[PDB]
């Protein structure tokens, strides 16, 4: 359905990411609904721009050369991709997001400075 | 361990948004978009959502939308500001019955006509609850000490129609599906839906009318069951039928007050004069009260004597059960229903009464003149919920008495929006993995 | 300039795809303009979301690999790029595009296996 | 043998949108978007689209646009509610000729002043088609049993001004350029354009005035021709000049009716009062009627005698010509123009009467007082069309009688927006060629 | 900060290009009344400008990259200074006056180079 994998295994929930990704776009009832849909466009464009700073424009799954600092989560791989759901995973990491966004941004910033002089030959 | 990024994960947080409505009169749907047929519903399985029916923000948005849309529907009707010239009213007494004597008045005032240099002496019939004495004795309307009432122009009807609340892009509506649900706490089975069901904005103050029923037992919902300052709310399992009607044969006449504005006054009554009756079956109401008292004592004790007394309101709207009957507004005594005590084809009749000047949403300086409806009127409805109020004497006692109440219209729609909440999807997410970007 | 390439052959319209694409985003009588610009923004973001989901994003000729048959047209390339136009080609595919749009929902499946599964040391 | 996906391809399909583009008054060209010089009229190649004239949404959208624009421009003006008083009236008797006797009435009444305790006795000249006897005789205005009016402010004038029509971003307007086009069917001359040509919102009801000309011959364009009900709109190849004038000197008074509101009443007439002759020439009219009657019998009959007659309408607007000549609305007989029985510097001066209270875009109870214009006025315009209607029974016909008629304001905008249709782009196109992404 | 080191040299602003890009859309805390309709017009105009600039980046096959190269030739009539004095001791502000009236053919040359490159890639991968 729309988000029918929202309670399933976090490994198995990532097989159907597009059905969440599809439906982010979709007088009393004048300015209010116009403001609602302009705010939806604003949120989607902010999301796509923040994904585009990281070097992941047009990609649903990436990788990036940042190391995972264990202070965020000491749990290893044998308890994360098997019997938990994305809601508890967001609830555990909810105050560790700004620093990893900043490190990801600085890694892309360092990444983008290392090809333009190798392409200058 | 190296970090990957995902876009489109099912993660939702609580948020506030402006929902838009959809449908299939005052509740004008000509400015509302049509709904879709067969709206999809997805049964989420391994989720536990912490619902809260008493702090959700869609109820306030519903109340604001109803108020603003009501004011929008009141704009293209007659202003009726020059009407309240000093009235002279006699007792109408023709072959009127013994009770409700001296209720209707035969007022004889005079008004501006289409030409703005002549007048005309007219007569109208008014209730006692619309006129006060200013000192045959002279009378004036109760409204124009504070403000001038606005007529409800007669093309528009007051019948409720269902309204489905949708959600915009990025926001999801989660619907409760636990069958034992008191409105607060976690829910084991949650399903999502894009559209709410048919929610008619019914008008009531003590007895919830035409609502959505329960499924297994009668349920009890409150803020704090040991606190007596919060309105306890009960929802029935089976409906009880109610027949409120007005027996007299009134007629309407058109009186012109200017170039194109007409005021509809009550004409001479054909026949006799009788008060408006309201009928509820006795044994079915007794069985329903038995169900309520059986479900009430699970919160207080197995030996508590439970009593029901009549209402103790200050104004008319809290004292009397009030609703609409397609144009006329009723006010019912309802003392013959809540009068019993419980220890561990006859129909009860209620003297429902009629008022015309309506100050409805409790705003200072705005009101209604409802025109009379020609002929007899009949309404057949059914009662779904009650809004009771505890009378808490002391701690660890053996007797609790319950009284009807309300007046605040947010609690009327809180019994229909309990199994709904709105969340905002945040599809970003990060996770550790073994991979590397090249 | 603008779409005077209709009527011309498929083989001649493929070299002019961008001048028809840069003109896609470019009180009464005042609110109508706001609704028009908002609607244009919605259509452009919907089209770009479909391209981003499909894997090929930002590319005019974004050749993917979903197989054909005789059911979703059997007309060979010897006639449909020597004589036949885009407008007539839209006619004969008009009730067949939906499943192909559905069949293009595999980019996510083969980017979770080319990035999330592979490239692991 | 695999799909490829293409972005930006020249496919399209039909749609409907909301439009703009004013020029480079009531038709407000201050709150708009100015057009560009040198529009992009790109001639397309072999494509043939099925243009329809009778089903495009643009005509209805134009009608709604002019209505909304009209009654927003009449909003900040004087509401003539004190004008409904009793009128005692007498004949005007000054230098009255054989005609115009009783067409004007000298009326005297009461009207309030700035200081709202003191009245005054003022006098004015109303027309015969504006007052109704109520039964030295008393009178009232014709529009004082439905609704009070709104006097048109003299600052805002309502001469026709050119506007254009865009398509929004992501849409396009396809324009016909074929020289023989019968309304429906295909067209091998399709070309796109951004803003349309100089469309002019003229208001007429029997004879199209000041509009877009034809180019090779007179073109008959209609529905299914066997129907007697459908209008059969004719477009001339060459224009014919029309001069309609009012040869009466008028004096505009400034009768003050409130704290900053003025009712501009017609004063006395300087000189003699003559009937408004409303002129057209014999020779060029006879020549153009010859061209039109040659181009009827192409598809109607082959040699049946074609005759005209004068109109047969119920109200005033359908049965006679109606047009603007600067705020002083005319009504010309047009009965000497259709009195021929065609078989196969002198003028056709018309009695062209006149009225002040107007009610156009016919709605129940919205009048508009048109203030008088001082001096004499004369308009030199030209006829660019016909709004005839066939009337006759016999299938095996020896004759066919055409009678003009008209009305229905929608048809005056489907006469000059015929070569236009809006389309939707939809740039994505799927399954080209052999490929195989690595 | 926003417009940080805007008066610096050509190469000094190259590492501070990301700071402008986030703030061309909106803020979040800054997301009936004459203020509201003007704020709505400003928000829609900002979205319009950012989407137009991103589309103009996306036509030339350079989307998602702040720094990029293109293989279309540069005519000598447009400029004559070499690499020595343009990337050092030259602020970005004094660069647009001399290339004011040539940009509309620069965009077409980029478009034709990208379309030819895309058709060449389609022809090559079809084998
Ligand atoms: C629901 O309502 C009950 C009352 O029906 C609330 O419990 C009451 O809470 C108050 C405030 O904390 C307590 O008062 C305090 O008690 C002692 C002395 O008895 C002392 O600590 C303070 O001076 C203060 O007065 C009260 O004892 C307690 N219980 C009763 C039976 O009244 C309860 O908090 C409410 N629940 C919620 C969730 O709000
Ligand atoms: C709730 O129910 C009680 C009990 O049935 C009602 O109280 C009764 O109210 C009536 C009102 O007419 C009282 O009658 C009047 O009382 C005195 C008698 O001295 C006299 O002025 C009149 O002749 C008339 O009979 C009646 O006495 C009173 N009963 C008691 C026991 O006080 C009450 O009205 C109901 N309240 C509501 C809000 O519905
Ligand atoms: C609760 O729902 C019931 C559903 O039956 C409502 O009763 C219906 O009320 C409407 C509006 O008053 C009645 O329509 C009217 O009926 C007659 C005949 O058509 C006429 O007066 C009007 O033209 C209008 O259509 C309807 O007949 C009536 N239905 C029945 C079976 O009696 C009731 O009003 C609702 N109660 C509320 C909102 O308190
Ligand atoms: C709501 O209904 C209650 C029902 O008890 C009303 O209370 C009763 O009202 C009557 C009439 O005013 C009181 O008078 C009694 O009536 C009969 C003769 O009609 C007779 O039994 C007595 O001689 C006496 O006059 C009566 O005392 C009163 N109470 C009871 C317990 O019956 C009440 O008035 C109604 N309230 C409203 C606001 O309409
Ligand atoms: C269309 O043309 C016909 C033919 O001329 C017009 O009919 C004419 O109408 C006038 C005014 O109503 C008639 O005059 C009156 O006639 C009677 C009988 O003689 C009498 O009461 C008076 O002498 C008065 O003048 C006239 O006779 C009549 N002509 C004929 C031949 O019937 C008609 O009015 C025109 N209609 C329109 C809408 O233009
Ligand atoms: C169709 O064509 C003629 C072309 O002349 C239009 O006539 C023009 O009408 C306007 C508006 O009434 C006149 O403008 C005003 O005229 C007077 C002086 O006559 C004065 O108040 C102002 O200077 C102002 O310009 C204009 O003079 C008149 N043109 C001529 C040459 O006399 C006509 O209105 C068009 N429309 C219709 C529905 O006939
Ligand atoms: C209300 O009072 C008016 C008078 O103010 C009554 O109208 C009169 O009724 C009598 C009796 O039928 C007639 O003879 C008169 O001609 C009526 N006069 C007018 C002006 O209508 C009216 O009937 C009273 N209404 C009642 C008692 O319900
Ligand atoms: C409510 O119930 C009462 C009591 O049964 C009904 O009153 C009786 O109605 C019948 C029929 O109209 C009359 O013949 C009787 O005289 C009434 N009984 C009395 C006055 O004691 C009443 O009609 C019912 N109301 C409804 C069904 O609307
Ligand atoms: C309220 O009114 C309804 C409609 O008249 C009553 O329902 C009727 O009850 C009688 C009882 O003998 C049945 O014969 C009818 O078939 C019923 N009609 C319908 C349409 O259901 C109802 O009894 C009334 N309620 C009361 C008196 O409490
Ligand atoms: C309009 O149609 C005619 C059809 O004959 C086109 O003329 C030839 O069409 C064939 C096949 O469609 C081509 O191989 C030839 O090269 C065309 N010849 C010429 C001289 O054009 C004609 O080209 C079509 N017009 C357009 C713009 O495509
Ligand atoms: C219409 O009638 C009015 C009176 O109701 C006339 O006004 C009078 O005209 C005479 C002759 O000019 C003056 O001496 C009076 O002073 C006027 N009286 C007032 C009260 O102003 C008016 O002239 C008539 N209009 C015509 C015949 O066109
Ligand atoms: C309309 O045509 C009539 C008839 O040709 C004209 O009226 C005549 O005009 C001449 C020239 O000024 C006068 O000598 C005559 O006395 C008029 N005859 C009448 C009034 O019966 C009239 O001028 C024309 N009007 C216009 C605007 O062209
Ligand atoms: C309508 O008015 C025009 C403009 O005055 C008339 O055209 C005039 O025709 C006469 C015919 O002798 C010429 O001498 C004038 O030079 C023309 N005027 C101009 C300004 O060119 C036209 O004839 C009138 N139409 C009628 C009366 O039917
Ligand atoms: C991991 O996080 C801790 C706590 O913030 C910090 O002290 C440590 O330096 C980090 N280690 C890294 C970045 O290797
Ligand atoms: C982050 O949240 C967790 C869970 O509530 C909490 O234990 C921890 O102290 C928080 N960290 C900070 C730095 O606030
Ligand atoms: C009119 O009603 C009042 C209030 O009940 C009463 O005092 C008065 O006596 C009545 N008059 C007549 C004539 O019945
Ligand atoms: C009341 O009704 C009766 C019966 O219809 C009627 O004859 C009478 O006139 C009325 N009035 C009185 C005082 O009885
Ligand atoms: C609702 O029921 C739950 C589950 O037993 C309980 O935790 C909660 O306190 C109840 N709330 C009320 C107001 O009774
Ligand atoms: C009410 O009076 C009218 C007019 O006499 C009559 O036609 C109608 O039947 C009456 N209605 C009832 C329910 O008696
Ligand atoms: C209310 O109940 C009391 C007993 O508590 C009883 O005496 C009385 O008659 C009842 N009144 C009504 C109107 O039912
Ligand atoms: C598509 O439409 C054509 C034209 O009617 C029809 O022949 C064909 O069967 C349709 N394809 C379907 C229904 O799959
Ligand atoms: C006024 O006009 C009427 C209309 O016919 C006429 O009967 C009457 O004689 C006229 N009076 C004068 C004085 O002209
Ligand atoms: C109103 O009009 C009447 C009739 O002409 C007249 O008697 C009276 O003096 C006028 N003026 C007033 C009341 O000021
Ligand atoms: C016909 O009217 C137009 C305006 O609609 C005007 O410009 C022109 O001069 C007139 N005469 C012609 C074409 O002879
Ligand atoms: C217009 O031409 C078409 C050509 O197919 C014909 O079918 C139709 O009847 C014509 N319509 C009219 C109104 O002449
Ligand atoms: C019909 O019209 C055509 C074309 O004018 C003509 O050649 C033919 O003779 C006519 N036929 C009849 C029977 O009138
Ligand atoms: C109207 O009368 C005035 C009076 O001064 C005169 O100057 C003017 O020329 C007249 N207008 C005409 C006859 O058109
Ligand atoms: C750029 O070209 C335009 C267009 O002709 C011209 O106005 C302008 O002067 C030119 N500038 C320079 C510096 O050549």
């Amino acid at each position: 359905g729309f988000l029918g994998a929202a309670g399933s295994t976090m490994g198995a929930a990532s097989m159907t990411l597009t059905v969440q990704a599809r439906n982010l776009l979709s007088t009393v009832w004048g300015i209010k609904q116009l403001q609602a849909r302009v705010l939806a466009v604003e949120r989607y464009l902010r999301d796509q721009q923040l994904l585009g700073i990281w070097g992941c424009s047009g990609k649903l799954i990436c990788c990036t050369n940042v190391p995972w600092n264990s202070s965020w989560s000491n749990r290893n791989l044998s308890e994360i991709w098997d019997n938990m759901t994305w809601l508890q995973w967001d609830k555990e990491i909810s105050n560790y997001t700004q620093i990893i966004y900043g490190l990801l941004e600085e890694s892309q910033n360092q990444q983008e400075k290392n090809e333009q002089d190798l392409l200058a030959l | 361990l190296w970090v990957t990024v995902y876009y489109g994960v099912p993660v939702w947080k609580d948020a506030e948004t402006t929902l838009f409505c959809a449908s299939d009169n005052v509740w004008a749907t000509h400015a509302c978009v049509p709904t879709d047929p067969n709206p999809q519903e997805i049964h989420l399985e391994n989720v536990t959502e912490e619902f809260n029916m008493w702090k959700n923000n869609m109820v306030e948005q519903m109340h604001t939308d109803i108020i603003s849309l009501w004011d929008q529907s009141l704009k293209p009707c007659v202003k009726l500001t020059p009407l309240c010239v000093t009235l002279q009213c006699t007792n109408v007494t023709n072959n009127i019955t013994d009770d409700m004597r001296g209720e209707l008045k035969n007022c004889s005032f005079n008004m501006t006509t289409e030409l703005r240099d002549k007048k005309q002496k007219v007569y109208s019939l008014f209730y006692r609850l619309d006129v006060v004495q200013i000192n045959n004795k002279e009378y004036r309307l109760i409204n124009c000490n504070t403000s001038a009432c606005t007529q409800a122009c007669p093309k528009v009807s007051f019948e409720p129609i269902p309204i489905h609340y949708c959600a915009p892009a990025g926001f999801a509506i989660l619907k409760c599906k636990d069958k034992k649900f008191n409105g607060t706490g976690p829910c084991p089975s949650v399903s999502t839906v894009q559209c709410t069901h048919g929610i008619k904005p019914v008008v009531s103050t003590q007895l919830l009318l035409n609502g959505s029923l329960a499924e297994e037992e009668v349920m009890i919902r409150s803020e704090n069951i040991t606190n007596n300052a919060k309105n306890i709310l009960v929802q029935f399992n089976t409906p009880v039928q109610i027949n409120c009607t007005r027996p007299n044969n009134n007629t309407r006449k058109s009186i012109r007050i200017g170039p194109g504005q007409a005021f509809y006054a009550t004409g001479d009554i054909i026949g006799d004069i009788r008060q408006a009756h309201c009928n509820v079956s006795k044994a079915t109401w007794n069985e329903t009260l038995g169900k309520v008292v059986k479900q009430l004592r699970k919160h207080f004790g197995n030996n508590t004597i439970i009593r029901f007394a009549n209402s103790s309101g200050g104004d008319l709207e809290v004292t009397t059960h009030s609703f609409n009957c397609g144009g006329e507004f009723f006010y019912c005594n309802t003392s013959g229903l809540f009068n019993s005590t419980w220890i561990s084809n006859d129909s009860i009749t209620l003297p429902c009464r009629i008022k015309q000047i309506i100050n409805m949403w409790q705003r200072i300086g705005q009101c209604m003149y409802a025109p009379p409806i020609q002929g007899v009127i009949r309404c057949v409805s059914n009662i779904t919920g009650l809004i009771l109020t505890r009378d808490g004497g002391s701690t660890n006692s053996t007797t609790e008495t319950f009284r009807p109440g309300g007046g605040d219209m947010r609690d009327n729609w809180r019994s229909e929006l309990y199994k709904y909440k709105v969340v905002k999807i945040e599809p970003l997410g990060v996770a550790p993995t073994r991979c590397k970007r090249r």
